[PDB]
């Protein structure tokens, strides 16, 4: 078959506008790959414009975009490295490895975006993880495919206590592992890494347990946005076909919902829902459906939730505070006073604790 | 002449048969997909608020109804409809399956089960929106029904009828009271009278499938799901699943009402169908009201609520009862919507 | 200059293509071509609809303007390139407002002023011709040019005219000069 | 060009909020559609891309360090808002 | 009904249907509050250096398909409607090299501070993408400030990104 | 008299857009009656967009509501029936007698928007 | 009068928020996207130039005296805001101490100057 | 059809206003007759200068016995009267 091609129109900031031919539009949340001279660019359709064009967000910076370029579409999303392969390796958005260490040959290959689980696959998680935390396995113990959510302010100690219970996990349980990077700092990816590395977590000549979905803040909206998704996508994949016990780490579920109302402000996407994002109730509800202790294994999401001076007031550290059933906050005050893993005893509840 | 002529019949071709054999009446093409909605040109008998199909799979609503384009609500996600498509309309208004047979099983906006026990053998079809009973053919709300909850029952009592409103904050408890009232129906649910018997329907607008999954579980293990219908339009659901589903839930129970039975309805989290309606709306090019609602929010409301009543003897004795909820913050009810 | 001013995107595409039969002083051929055209969409009840789909594809409307074009062979050197220029813009479901606007130009240049004096009964022809003859020989909009009135019976004159000529309209109507003595009448 | 050299440099960005205004002002301008108190869309990743060159550069690049210093103007003390 | 008008806007105002070779070069058609708006530069990059008749420079960050958006590099008082435009070829850079110490500089380098020309080490792009990922050091080498209690409680490292905010 | 009519153009949620022909549109404030299955719906002008079209309200829910349905104009504001019949009968904002007591043998029909006195 | 006759110039300027108030008023005609609670996108720009073109050079001085009307006595407005910013010389005339008797009303601590040095 | 009148908005002034009741227009509304007006002036009109305007210097007796006396109103004055 003929490769699917078109050519861009306009490129707005992180917008890019593409023209197909007759019969030639793909649908929404497809993959638009620009031949770029600085690698290889990508770009995901939003919704489309009518005349045969469509509104994109580009997966990587913007540099060097010209109206009438050909970009091919991949006949749907692109599609990410998924299997155990992509263990121990940075995965980016768009399956390009950022570890200059070879391509990830692994075993399928499947898109961000999919039907979430039916209402009968949903169900309750009532077993007990162990996590090496004294304080957390007694006060508020986690839940084996449940979503846990850890709470914090700046300064708090959030990234290392996920990295922290990848590294126990992984040594006192034999199930993989994955951590999507949502918003995640470039020093702190590389101080991450470095962990992975020195903990044996991360083995470069043998077998990982834990592979990052890091999400490189400096790229456009559009990957801070969806390497969720992505790493959500690598959980799924890591829970159905192997049937093992995955545990999904979100990195900071409040930039995810930040990044999801940016991408919102470039496109038209006018706020209805909370006020700075309409969609957010449909893709908060698909990317937090889509976890779920399906028949074939389960998948524990531990997503950390950055309050900004206790603004709770705004929705956006409600909605988290819907989704979740166990909570770890780490308020500084704590760690001010030299208990740095900073959980507050009292504030952190538990929906499994119980006789 | 003769070159009229064979242009004339050349001109068939060429034009993807946008005009031929398709008149653009029932059928049409799609300009643009948006934001769970598709503009398409064409539709030239379409009718307010119908049900149209997108040759993909996703099912649509003409709620708006533009001169260059039908304003169509995606009923499901926007990604398997494409710009181009061609829509065949159904030929009917938006309706939903009514009967007994959606007792003991779960259902959504468009009335189609989610938990795929089976399929759903619902006696007769009744439109999601219909007119409220008439001003006539209603009696005062007499009939008591017992809360469960001492806080309401025995200060707030809610009849068999009222559209009362347990109104509260993000963390308040609204679904407690209204899982309280849905297993003390159980009561009179498990005897033989009808006239004590209420068949409960909830709605899940909005709603992840986590937390509706944990209340379908936790009133499964109180053996009350059995007489309660269970309608459910997910927060990864698209918002006209959202808008539709109180009127799903409407007519689910306008079905037991008319039918002379007794039948209520929790209208849970009625806030985020407002702010998925006004994103409709705004979506629709609709003119932005007050906090950005359109003026018609309020008409949606009255219109959902008032199906919602306590008939005469003359039509079975047969009532409807509503108790939505407003998920305020901060307790400023004085906002449009609340 | 063009003879007078369009606007809106329906009418600018006249006024270009006013502007570009001047340089070559084709306006004639222009004008004929557009009448053709036109004709051609009226004798095509389909082609009308045609033309007015806006989710009609490139290719669907190039084909179209070949279908339009190869009939008389050419309708212009210059409006089959503003043909084009309308499928590239998509624009063919207004080519009857552009065709609208680009004549409206031709009588303005052509000195074909239009007229219309709406009575509430038709015009008599006798009284028709000394309308004509009275208004063509004044000073309105006078410079050398003709005049094309035609009567316009609408109900909402009870009676007499209101000539209307550029933009000048006479409120000689028994209907206004009635009604102006009542509100005065109720002081 | 400092870190890439094996040296050590020091960048403030003193008035972020000013560079935040004035690219909200050319969003505007060019009609691009607004967001957050009407600041442009692509602005958290202007801020990402700014910040995130200035860094501590590994051994094998030659050792080099950008310390970044940014600075911001709060208004009235609102720490909530969108620049912030 | 019969003929609805459905049309809203288009970017062509003059209907020309001939001229080419307007890939490389553009004529303002909008231009005012220091932003201008040009039909051409077909095979113009985004945010690439454009330059004007008039001597201004330009910036492409709007590139709608009825015309490319150019931000002006100072007011908009030279630049007027028509005016003939040209690419530069290359994108925004500007002077780096040891010899910017001991000199104030413009935003594009241009030496401001009237003491003499600037003489830079090469150029580099304005536009850098930041480091990679795996060239990275953990931030250990501490930077003095000066003050007492930045130093102890909030101390600033060699590449640590720390914000100043206040008031 | 003429028969006046005109043609559904588009329908924004209880707003309804009708195209009339030269001199045939109605003013704003008139009613303009639709035949329709589930009775009889009638719609007040508000706002003239213009080309031949006029905004209208709707009276009632516009279900049901196609492109190109014949719209008759009433001639005034929407007039309703007056008199000593209407006393202890249920009308409407239309005018039709909601209380299913049959209808109503006004022999007058005043417009709602008549004109206000004088100062 | 600062450059050609090289005199100290006590420039009075009163009520320069106006300034920008006009800005935004022709900006709302003029098709300008309106910036933040709906003043002009380009208040910065425009007031920029218009302030540095006061400043003190070789030739001369312009001692410029400006007024500035905060709205709703909120000191977080854009306009004042960025005027703080663009000023060295702040004399903050807080209602909560106009009302309070001191009709100085001068605020002892935003009142703020870059002469505070020993 | 709508004809132009062919002058600037104007309203009836003169000493005949006294004792009448009249619209926005100037037209009588309080049915007591027609306006005798010495001429007909600008709606909209540009507000005296500098030199042509004068120092408030003339008392207005408001009448109150109030502060409204205490602190005067006087000729001239734009006086405000805020509140709900
Ligand atoms: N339990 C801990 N043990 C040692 N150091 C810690 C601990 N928790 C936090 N820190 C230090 O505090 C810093 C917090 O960084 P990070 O967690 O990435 O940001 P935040 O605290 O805002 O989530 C880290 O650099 C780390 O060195
Ligand atoms: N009457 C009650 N007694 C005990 N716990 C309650 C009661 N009402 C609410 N809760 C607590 O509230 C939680 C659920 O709140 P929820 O009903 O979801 O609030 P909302 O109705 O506002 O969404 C439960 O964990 C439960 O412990
Ligand atoms: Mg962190
Ligand atoms: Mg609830």
């Amino acid at each position: 078959s003929t490769p699917i091609t078109g050519k861009v129109t306009a490129v707005i900031g992180a917008i890019v506008d593409v023209h197909f031919e007759q019969s030639e539009l793909p649908a929404i949340l497809n993959a638009l790959e620009i031949k770029t001279p600085q690698g290889k660019l990508v770009l995901e359709v939003a919704q489309h414009l009518g005349e045969n064009t469509v509104r994109t967000i580009a997966m990587d910076g913007t540099e060097g975009l010209v109206r009438g370029e050909k970009v091919l579409d991949t006949g749907g999303p692109i599609s990410v490295p998924v299997g155990r392969e992509t263990l121990g390796r940075i995965i980016n958005v768009i399956g390009e490895p950022i570890d200059e260490r070879g391509p990830i040959k692994s075993k399928l290959r499947k898109p961000i975006h999919a039907d979430p689980p039916s209402f009968a696959e949903q169900s309750t998680s009532a077993e007990i993880l162990e996590t090496g935390i004294k304080v957390v396995d007694l006060l508020a113990p986690y839940a084996r495919g449940g979503k846990i959510g850890l709470f914090g302010g700046a300064g708090v100690g959030k990234t290392v206590f996920i990295q922290e219970l990848i590294n126990n996990i992984a040594k006192a349980h034999g199930g993989f592992s994955v951590f999507t990077g949502v918003g995640e700092r470039t020093r702190e990816g590389n101080d991450l890494y470095r962990e992975m590395k020195e903990t044996g977590v991360i083995n470069l000549e043998g077998e990982s347990k834990v592979a990052l979905v890091f999400g490189q803040m400096n790229e456009p909206p559009g990957a801070r946005a969806r390497v969720a998704l992505t790493g959500l996508t690598i959980a799924e994949y890591f829970r159905d076909e192997e049937g093992q016990d995955v545990l999904l780490f979100i990195d900071n579920i409040f930039r995810f919902t930040q990044a999801g109302s940016e991408v919102s402000a470039l496109l038209g996407r006018i706020p209805s829902a909370v006020g700075y994002q309409p969609t957010l109730a449909t893709d908060m509800g698909l990317l937090q459906e889509r976890i779920t202790t399906t028949k074939k294994g389960s998948v524990t999401s531990v997503q950390a939730v950055y309050v900004p001076a206790d603004d709770l007031t705004d929705p956006a550290p409600a909605t988290t505070f819907a989704h979740l059933d166990a909570t770890t906050v780490l308020s500084r005050g704590i760690s001010e006073l030299g208990i740095y893993p900073a959980v507050d005893p009292l504030d952190s509840k538990s929906r499994l604790l119980d006789a | 002449k003769a070159q009229p002529t064979e242009v004339s019949s050349i001109l068939e071709e060429r034009i993807k048969g946008v005009s031929d054999e398709a008149n653009l009446n029932e059928t049409g093409r799609v300009l643009a997909v948006g934001d769970g909605i598709a503009r398409v040109f064409g539709l030239n008998n379409i009718q307010a608020e119908e049900l149209v199909e997108f040759s993909s799979g996703v099912k649509g609503m003409a709620l708006n109804l533009e001169p260059g384009q039908v304003g169509i609500v995606l009923f499901g996600s926007d990604r398997l409809v494409k710009e181009g498509e061609l829509v065949k309309r159904t030929g009917n208004i938006v309706d939903v399956p009514v009967g007994p047979g959606l007792l003991g099983r779960v259902v959504d906006a468009l009335g189609n089960p989610i938990d795929g026990k089976g399929p759903i053998d619902a006696a007769g079809r009744s439109r999601a929106q219909v007119k409220a009973p008439g001003i006539l053919p209603r009696r005062s709300v007499h009939e008591p029904v017992q809360t469960g909850l001492k806080a309401v029952d025995a200060l707030v009592p809610i009849g068999r009828g009222q559209r009362e409103l347990i109104i509260g904050d993000r963390q308040t408890g609204k679904t407690a009271v209204a899982l309280d009232t849905i297993l003390n129906q159980k009561r009179w649910n498990n005897g033989s009278d009808e006239s004590k018997k209420l068949y409960c329907v909830y709605v899940a607008v909005g709603q992840k499938r986590s937390t509706v999954a944990q209340l379908v579980q936790t009133l499964e293990q109180h053996d009350a799901m059995k007489y309660s219908i269970i309608v459910a339009a997910t927060a990864s659901e698209a918002a006209p699943l959202q808008y539709l589903a109180p009127f799903t839930a409407a007519s689910i129970g306008e079905w037991f009402r008319d039918n002379g039975k007794h039948a209520l309805i929790v209208y849970d989290d009625l806030s985020k169908q407002a702010v998925a309606y006004r994103q409709l709306s705004l979506l629709l090019r609709r003119p932005p009201g007050r906090e950005a609602y359109p003026g018609d929010v309020f008409y949606l409301h009255s219109r959902l609520l008032e199906r919602a009543a306590k008939l005469s003897e003359k039509e079975g004795s047969g009532s409807l009862t509503a108790l939505p909820v407003i998920e305020t913050q901060g307790g400023d009810v004085s906002a449009y919507i609340p | 200059p063009p003879p007078v001013r369009l606007f809106g995107v329906e009418g600018t595409y006249a006024t270009a293509l006013y502007q570009a039969a001047a340089k070559n002083s084709s306006i004639d051929a222009a004008f004929q071509s557009l009448q053709k055209v036109e004709s051609t969409v009226k004798k095509n009840p389909k082609l009308g609809h045609l033309l007015l789909n806006p989710a009609l594809s490139l290719k669907d409307r190039n084909s179209v303007i070949d279908a339009i074009v190869e009939t008389h062979k050419n309708l212009d050197g210059y409006v089959v390139n503003l043909l084009k220029v309308l499928s590239e813009n998509n624009r063919l479901g207004c080519f009857e407002k552009i065709a609208s606007d680009f004549g409206v130009l031709n009588d303005a240049h052509n000195g074909l002023l239009k007229g219309t004096v709406t009575s509430a009964e038709p015009l008599d022809p006798k009284s028709f011709k000394r309308i004509e003859k009275a208004l063509s020989a004044s000073k309105l909009v006078g410079q050398g040019k003709s005049l094309k009135l035609e009567n316009v019976v609408k109900p909402e004159i009870k009676g007499g005219l209101l000539v209307e000529l550029g933009d000048k309209t006479v409120d000689l109507s028994i209907s206004t000069k009635i009604q102006k003595l009542i509100k005065v009448l109720e002081d």
